[PDB]
């Protein structure tokens, strides 16, 4: 399970490149040797980001926050994954919805960089 | 871009 990590990397350096099916392909490879690791799949939302398809993405947050709660992750990283819900909804202009997330995730783990973000979807919202 | 972990 070094092995695991190979196949992570390769899968972030893909998503990296904007080559988005290869990182998907090489983050199930890494799901398969290390299923108990939420990693994997808020990374594969990462890319379903990217590639703009914003309810996919939800969706594997979903997902990972499931899988990291069940097996005891990093809080952190639930935090991430509520996150990114946000700043999917950020990117949609639904920003009742977006700071709902972040305060989601703020609640999981409080980071400077979601209240930032969180803050920033305030001014939008008040703002017009 | 997203952060990946
Ligand atoms: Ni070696
Ligand atoms: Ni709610």
């Amino acid at each position: 399970s070094k092995q695991a990590l190979k196949e992570k990397e390769l899968g972030n350096d893909a998503y990296k490149k904007k080559d988005f099916d290869t990182a998907l392909k090489h983050y199930d490879k890494a799901k398969e040797l290390d299923p108990t690791n939420m990693t994997y799949i808020v990374n594969q939302a990462a890319v379903y980001f990217e590639k703009g398809d914003y309810n996919k993405c939800r969706e594997l947050c979903e997902k990972a926050i499931e899988v990291g709660r069940e097996n005891r992750e990093d809080y952190r990283m639930i935090a991430y994954a509520y996150a990114r819900i946000g700043n999917s909804y950020f990117k949609e202009e639904k920003y009742k919805d977006a700071i709902h997330f972040y305060n989601k995730s703020l609640a999981e783990h409080r980071t400077p960089k979601v209240l930032k973000k969180c803050q920033q979807a305030e001014k939008i919202l008040k703002e017009q | 871009m997203e952060e990946v972990f």
